[PDB]
């Protein structure tokens, strides 16, 4: 049964890639974890911050990549295969740009990054890089989109999805969350992610510890809130 | 176009007013107009006239003769499938009018020819009105057969809801003939009662009945009311539910005279229905026997006057209902119709002994016969 | 084992893997070549015949390749198709350079030589498609072939391959007449070698697709028969068996 | 054998690819499709259930189209099911190039099988664990193909793919006619899905496309959801 | 919660209608206190915690079929009265077929009148399979 | 002197105390499979003058087929239960052991204890494990499984005809399994028991609940309607996971609440699913 | 005829199901259609159900 679980390219007698799902369970490896919620004009990204030393220059650990002025991406995983998916990312934005004048949506963004993760998948030549990205970007006629990719290459939109090792967790209660019909603000769409990220931590969450990154319909540009605004959004939550 | 809607609606309408003669003679004339209009389109509207004419209470005694003769039109014009559907619907006819043996023949004659055609819903119909007429002549094993044949030539079709449903109401009125199990009798009815509902049905509300006649041949009567108050069952309720609610009641409380008094009540609705009749008959025949070998229990040689007293009916019916289970080996004793009296004893079991005696005697009779084929040799 | 590489040869000097092709040619459908006077013949069984299956092809077995030439198949589909394909490019191609039909066994010597490529080169898997040709030229006039998954192949006047092949050339053997056969002959004997091949009985006229080819005032017509002539060829093997019954 | 499932590019000694056979076992452990050919055109349907409601039912669209006239769905692995529609969609404009006119369905089918047969025929190359059911309309003629990894391809008049395909499979021959209608074959789909899908059809949760005289097209959840009340 | 209405009110199961739960799964890593949480629950009602070291109690153990089964049910349960545990915490949780089905023959569902409670505490998570997570 | 005969347990031996306690009523609608195995294992132990009658020799083996968890090793049990002959009950798995020549063994020691306690019924559980087709064998393992099947088919019909003994086999797919085991000589009867649709599932519910406290709101057919397709198992455990909601909140009356959340954790059957197989 | 190419046991089968036909229709007797239906039984045979593996085989 498990004997066919040492070439991408080999198919088990299920009809199951073991590779593939090998990576998935790569992408638990970075230890951290991601919340993505699309609100009614915003969309939020949370990551987990673990710098486990006091001599890591804060500023460079940030898991929170800017693939493009108004398209976001938080990656979990390798930290070596998401900084090569960033960078392939950035490259295949300003190719679209470049050869149809204007921005890449996010849909293109992930399926892009989706139909390379299936090569690799497809050819034995290189091996699947076990990062998860998750976009988020403000598409125009169509509001704020997140959209999740895997190593598998299969690209997804969500309302909020998760990523990392508590991604069961997170996104039961997500699914908790979104059901009951609320008005999706900006601050109750931080709020959302960063609730998630504590009851599925059960952490104190001081500001230092967690990264966010916020895309807005009124300033459609990936900004990466302060730790001022961090600590003002988790006192606002706490009250 | 025009034609065939005209006169389907003054079909309809005539049907509504009930003009037997009218309607056989519009059938008649619009014969001609048959040939000029395609096949299924003709064998459509012919059907729907025939359900037309023969769905009103006007019996004339002309609905077979315009079967037989719409049949002798077909064999004439050839057309056997409008053909195979008259003689089905003339033995469905024929099965609601009482007249099974020529049902019966009618069905025997055309099975093979539909058996032969590969229209399998037909089949299915024709079988189904097999098994129905077979068990009402109390066919038991032959109707159980055809249900069966029927069932097996259904899961090869694409059962429509109304044929799915005959199949389950079948189903289960064959399984609660077979008193051996009622589960499945209530299962296979409660699906019936699903597949008239989701149709909107009449029949359905008979299913609801016999749903609830199930549960009360598990000594089960109070589901009986928790069946009533179900989402499905308030539409349908009335008076036939509420007189399974007191027929209910009554096995409940296993008073004879309750059952009696809702037999009476509603004897439209419990005496009309054969099947519901024939059950609820049995069930008042176990529950006097068993309330008879209650009371029966104390006593050494009690009147028959206390004990009709103490189950509350006649003299004479409590007499012969003794008398029966006597007879037939039930609770040992004797009725002293002399004095008035039932006595009970403790059966002497048979004195195995002399039982065996009397083996051996005949064993041995048997060993004097082979001596006497002995001794011939001086 | 020897049997791992097509390119491995077994210490008795056997390709293993090209004889598991040519085993595996088996499991094919049964198509039949016959050879006869101004006419040759390929009859193939349909196989998967269920109910649901559109039939828009109509020619699933029997392939066209140049205009007085045909193809059976016999073998894996995609195998098949690609083999087809290229054999029609490799004809168009000789037309094209000599503007002449290209003379049939060349045809069948160019597909065969790209299959024994197959079977030498490393990294590529033996085709496992066996194929009859039917056709007329100018230098032996109407002709069939045989090839093979390793590339081998031979001039016939009536063999079959795929299921039950065995049987069916037996019953060739038995029940040619080298000289003195014509296309209806052709015909009836085919039609009798696929019902006595084929399991199933009766040969329903459905499962079994057959294309003639025939000269006729030099336009070499590729004919592939409908489904009602078949109805009366069954008709016309029914009828003989019954004739022949009348022995008993 | 289990020596010779590895090797997409060796013969077991009974003859079989067996990689082949696994990635039809990969299909066949897919989402349900169905895909049925009436008089009036062609309908194919699919069963898009998603984990949980987080994910963006309208994100991606199972059916879709090739050409105007041409749609196409699948059954078996997500990913390889997006390649397959950029290589259909390239191959339609390259004939469209070259010959200016749509390309005919049974066309597109040859050249899609012959795509998926490419990743057959070498090693350290997996087969495409993905079958396609093609709809297009030519000639006044509806067309209903079966792409699979095998590159294998025939003409179904009607069929099932995925999970219960048996089941499918065993639900037609019933409520199939040849001389149904787009309307009728609309409820048959959703009702051979139904013999096959777990929980309430959502209007979300299935889609259906067209493939008629005016082109193919997808229909809007809308359409589906009366179509739904009409069946249910 | 899980332990204490089996042992201190099984009649409640009764009340309600249902077989008791047998099956529970302290999974987690090893030397963290699993045993410790037992011994600590089973000192708490004074109930003799039988933990199994496989020898007489071993069942799913190939190399005997019914006399390890019948080692298993009367050493436990019936001569000692109730609280058991496993050995090799991690290993049946995870012919190797063939000795899950006699695993499942061993564990599917025995009779309440005697306790055979399998409190398993398996290491890790992934040494599961779906064959086992029926209630 | 000689002792009376000590035959005891011996393997299994099912005893008088050891009876499943399952009967017919205690399952839940499986009529057609029901009249099967008790045509098959049931009426010739008690009525053989008809076998006689009709002179047909009636069957010796009987496969159960289908999904997991659909009551084939139940409907075992209440044949144990329900049988006047000797019970034994073995999986497809005590067969298979080290030391080659103990899993033949010990199918010729079942089936001659079998006959020994004649009339017997010997229930073959799961059995996908050694009954696969006898393809080439080529391995010490291979030959050993094969030789398995071979003793478990001179066993049931060899030239030691054994008469008065029944046979009853399980298995998943039925697909697999060698020709020879699904001889209409030695395995007669192939029943299949399949997923319970509407109509066996509301049996299996009513029988299921018919222990438990419920409550008047609790409307089965709400949960017997949903198009889902889940088994007899599935049933069960939908039962005692909504019996366990109402206990763990202290109530003694099972709700609707309890019984939904018991249904909509069970009917998650995806788990991961890697959203990409699908 | 009904039965092309069975194994012998199989005939023996058929003759047991046609007697179970008339052991379950509670009659001693057997028809010609109750054997035919019980060859029809005993002749199950098991397709591959999937047309995509037959057709690997053109
Ligand atoms: N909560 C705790 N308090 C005190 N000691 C503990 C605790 N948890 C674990 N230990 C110590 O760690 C060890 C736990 O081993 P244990 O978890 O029983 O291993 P296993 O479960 O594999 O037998 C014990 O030796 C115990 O002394
Ligand atoms: N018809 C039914 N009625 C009641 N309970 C059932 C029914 N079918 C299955 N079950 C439940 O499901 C379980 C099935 O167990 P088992 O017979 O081992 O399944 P299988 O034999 O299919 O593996 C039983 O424990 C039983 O409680
Ligand atoms: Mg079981």
């Amino acid at each position: 049964s498990a004997g066919f679980d040492r070439h991408i390219t080999i198919f088990s007698p299920e009809g199951r890639l073991y590779q593939v799902e090998y990576a998935f369970k790569a992408i638990n490896q970075g230890g951290l974890t991601s919340v993505a919620v699309r609100g009614k004009d915003c969309a939020v990204i949370v990551t987990q911050k673990k710098v486990p030393d006091k001599l890591l220059d804060s500023s460079t650990v940030t898991h929170l990549f800017k693939i493009t002025e108004n398209i976001g991406c938080v990656m979990t995983g390798m930290t070596a295969d998401s900084r090569s998916q960033v960078q392939r990312a950035r490259y295949e934005a300003a190719n679209w740009k470049y050869k149809y004048g204007y921005e890449i949506p996010v849909d293109m963004l992930c399926k892009r990054i989706a139909d390379i993760s299936q090569v690799y998948t497809q050819n034995a030549e290189m091996r699947p890089l076990g990062c998860c990205m998750i976009l988020i970007g403000i598409d125009e006629e169509q509001g704020p989109q997140v959209y999740k990719c895997d190593p598998a290459g299969y690209y997804c939109g969500f309302k909020a999805t998760a990523a990392g090792v508590k991604q069961t967790e997170s996104t039961s209660f997500l699914e908790k969350k979104v059901k009951k019909k609320f008005d999706w603000t900006f601050e109750q769409t931080v709020e959302t992610a960063i609730t998630c990220l504590s009851t599925v931590l059960s952490i104190d969450f001081k500001p230092s510890e967690i990264e966010v990154g916020v895309v807005t319909v009124e300033n459609p540009k990936f900004r990466i809130l302060t730790e001022a605004e961090i600590d003002a959004h988790l006192v606002a939550l706490a009250e | 176009q025009v034609k065939e809607q005209s006169i389907l609606e003054l079909g309809s309408l005539l049907a509504k007013t009930g003009q037997a003669a009218e309607l056989g003679g519009l059938l008649k004339y619009v014969r001609p107009f048959l040939n000029s209009i395609s096949k299924a389109k003709a064998a459509r509207l012919v059907r729907s006239l025939l359900d037309l004419f023969l769905d009103m209470e006007a019996a004339t005694g002309q609905e077979v003769e315009l079967c037989l003769e719409c049949i002798e039109w077909a064999k004439s014009e050839k057309r056997t499938f409008l053909r195979q559907a008259l003689e089905a619907r003339l033995v469905s006819l024929y099965f609601d009018t009482k007249r099974y043996q020529e049902a019966l023949h009618l069905g025997s004659q055309l099975l093979r020819e539909l058996k032969k055609m590969d229209d399998k819903a037909l089949l299915v119909e024709v079988q189904l009105l097999e098994s129905k007429t077979y068990h009402a002549l109390s066919n038991l094993p032959k109707a159980r057969a055809a249900l069966t044949s029927a069932r097996t030539t259904a899961n090869a079709i694409y059962c429509p809801p109304k044929l799915q449903a005959t199949l389950d109401m079948q189903s289960g009125i064959i399984h609660a003939a077979e008193e051996k199990d009622w589960k499945t009798a209530y299962s296979y009815f409660y699906e019936a009662f699903e597949g008239y509902d989701s149709i909107d049905s009449p029949k359905a509300i008979t299913s609801l009945k016999y749903m609830l006649l199930c549960k009360i041949m598990l000594n089960t009567p109070e589901d009986v009311q928790a069946l009533v108050s179900g989402k499905l069952a308030l539409r349908y309720a009335g008076r036939q539910t509420e007189a399974l609610k007191c027929v209910a009641q009554a096995s409940k409380n296993r008073s004879l005279a309750d059952f009696e008094k809702a037999l009476t009540d509603y004897r439209a609705e419990l005496r009309d229905d054969p099947i519901i009749s024939t059950h609820l008959a049995k069930l008042y025949d176990n529950l006097l026997e068993q309330n008879l070998i209650r009371v029966i229990e104390p006593f050494s040689r009690v009147q028959i006057e206390h004990i009709s007293s103490l189950i509350k009916l006649s003299k004479a019916d409590v007499e012969r209902k003794l008398s029966q289970m006597i007879l037939d080996k039930k609770f040992h004793g004797i009725l002293d119709q002399g004095e008035g009296v039932l006595i009970i004893f403790d059966e002497p079991p048979v004195d195995k002994t002399y039982e065996a005696a009397l083996e051996t005697i005949q064993n041995m009779s048997k060993v004097v016969d082979s001596l006497y084929n002995k001794a011939k040799k001086l | 084992r020897y049997d791992s590489r097509t390119t491995i040869f077994s210490p008795e000097g056997r390709l293993y893997q090209v004889e598991y092709a040519m085993e595996a040619i088996g499991h094919a459908g049964t198509c039949l070549g016959i050879l006869a006077n101004d006419g040759v013949l390929l009859a193939a069984e349909r196989r998967n015949i269920h109910k649901l299956l559109d039939e828009v092809f109509f020619s699933e077995k029997i392939y066209k390749l140049n205009e007085d030439m045909a193809c059976s198949v016999a073998g894996i589909t995609s195998d098949a198709n690609v083999l087809t394909n290229e054999l029609r490019l490799i004809a168009q191609r000789y037309l094209l350079q000599y503007q002449e039909p290209i003379p049939c066994e060349q045809l069948v010597t160019a597909l065969c030589d790209i299959k024994q490529a197959y079977t030498q080169f490393g990294g590529k898997r033996p085709f496992g498609v066996s194929l009859l040709y039917i056709g007329w030229d100018k230098h032996y006039g109407f002709q069939l072939y045989q090839s093979d998954p390793s590339g081998n192949y031979g001039g016939w006047k009536a063999t079959c391959i795929g299921n039950n092949s065995a049987a069916a050339v037996s019953m060739l053997k038995q029940d040619y007449k080298e000289g003195e056969m014509t296309l209806k002959s052709a015909l009836a004997l085919a039609i009798k070698v696929l019902n006595k091949t084929m399991d199933v009985s009766k040969l329903s006229a459905e499962k079994v697709e057959i294309a003639t080819l025939t000269r006729e005032n030099g336009k070499t017509v590729i004919r592939v028969l409908k489904q009602k002539e078949v109805e009366q060829l069954i008709k016309k093997h029914e009828e003989e068996e019954a004739k022949a019954e009348r022995e008993k | 054998e289990r020596g010779y499932s590895f090797s997409l590019t060796t013969f077991s000694p009974s003859g079989k690819l067996v990689q082949i056979e696994y990635a039809l076992a990969a299909v066949a452990g897919g989402a349900p499709s169905v895909g049925i050919k009436a008089a009036n055109g062609v309908v194919l349907a699919t069963e898009k259930k998603q984990k949980s409601i987080l994910y963006d039912e309208r994100s991606v669209h199972k059916v879709e189209p090739i050409t105007k006239h041409i749609g196409l769905v699948y059954s078996g692995m997500g990913p390889d099911y997006r390649v397959l529609v950029h290589r259909a969609r390239k191959l339609a404009q390259q004939y469209y190039l070259v010959y200016q006119e749509p390309i005919p369905t049974a066309q597109l089918v040859q050249r899609v099988a012959s795509v998926m047969q490419e990743y057959t025929q070498s090693g350290g190359v997996r087969p495409f664990g993905v079958s396609l059911l093609i709809c297009g309309w030519n000639e006044g003629r509806p067309y209903l193909f079966q792409s699979d990894p095998s590159g294998a391809y025939f003409a179904w008049k009607a069929t099932a793919m995925g999970k219960n395909y048996v089941n499918g499979k065993t639900f037609l021959e019933k409520r199939y006619n040849e001389d149904l209608e787009l309307e009728d074959a609309i409820h048959t789909a959703i009702l051979t899905l139904k013999e096959s899908f777990e929980g309430q059809m959502t209007e979300d949760n299935i889609e259906v496309g067209i493939c008629n005289e005016a082109g193919f097209r997808r229909l809007t959840p809308t359409e589906v959801k009366d179509y739904l009340a009409a069946i249910a | 919660e899980v332990i204490e209405l089996p042992l201190t009110n099984p009649e409640l199961f009764q009340r309600v209608g249902i077989i008791p739960p047998k099956g529970c799964l302290l999974y987690g890593p090893p030397g963290t206190g699993k045993t410790l949480l037992a011994r600590a629950v089973a000192s708490q009602l004074d109930c003799n915690f039988l933990k199994v070291v496989s020898s007489s109690i071993v069942d799913k153990y190939i190399g005997e079929s019914a006399r390890l089964i019948r080692e298993m049910f009367n050493y436990a349960r019936d001569h000692q009265p109730c609280i058991i545990f496993m050995d090799e915490i991690d290993a049946i949780g995870g012919e190797i077929q063939r000795t899950l089905m006699e695993l499942l023959n061993q564990m599917d569902g025995f009779d309440t009148l005697h306790r055979v409670k399998m409190i398993m505490a398996t290491n890790r998570p992934d040494t599961l399979d779906p064959a086992l997570l029926r209630p | 002197d000689v002792l009376p005969p000590e035959a005891d347990s011996s393997i299994m031996m099912l005893t008088s105390d050891q009876k499943p306690d399952v009967m017919y009523a205690d399952i839940g609608g499986m009529d057609i499979q029901k009249q099967e195995v008790r045509e098959a294992v049931e009426l010739p132990l008690t009525h053989f003058e008809l076998y006689k009658q009709i002179g047909i020799d009636p069957p010796r083996g009987v496969l159960m087929y289908g999904p997991p968890g659909c009551g084939k090793t139940m409907l075992a049990k209440a044949v144990a239960h329900h049988t006047t002959a000797a019970f034994i009950r073995v999986v497809g798995s005590e067969f298979v052991q080290k030391y080659l020549g103990e899993g033949p063994r010990m199918v010729r020691d079942v089936f001659r204890l079998a006959k020994e306690n004649a009339p017997a019924i010997i229930f073959i559980d799961e059995i996908d494990a050694i009954a696969t087709k006898r393809f080439d064998a080529q391995t010490g393992a291979d030959r050993e499984v094969q030789r398995i099947l071979l003793e478990l088919l001179n066993q049931m019909d060899g030239f030691d005809q054994n008469v008065n003994v029944k046979v009853i086999m399980a298995t998943n797919r039925a697909d697999t399994l060698d020709p020879a085991l699904l001889r209409p000589g030695r395995l007669d009867r192939k029943i299949e028991f399949p997923l319970p649709d509407r109509r066996q599932k509301r049996l299996i519910f009513s029988t299921i609940t018919s222990k438990m406290n419920l409550s008047e709101e609790v409307d089965l057919e709400d949960y017997v309607a949903r198009p889902d397709k889940i088994s007899g198992a599935d049933i069960n455990s939908i039962c005692q996971e909504s019996g366990m909601l109402a206990v763990r909140e202290n109530r003694y009356i099972v709700l609707a609440k309890d019984f939904e959340k018991a249904y909509k954790t069970v009917i998650k059957k995806d788990e991961q699913e890697h959203e990409f197989y699908k | 005829e009904l039965m092309p190419g069975a194994s012998g046991a199989e005939v023996k089968g058929v003759c047991t199901e046609a007697g179970m036909y008339a052991l379950r229709e509670r009659r001693v007797h057997v028809t010609q259609e109750d054997f035919e239906m019980a060859v029809a039984k005993v002749m199950q045979k098991d397709s591959e159900k999937n047309m995509s593996i037959k057709k690997l085989w053109k």
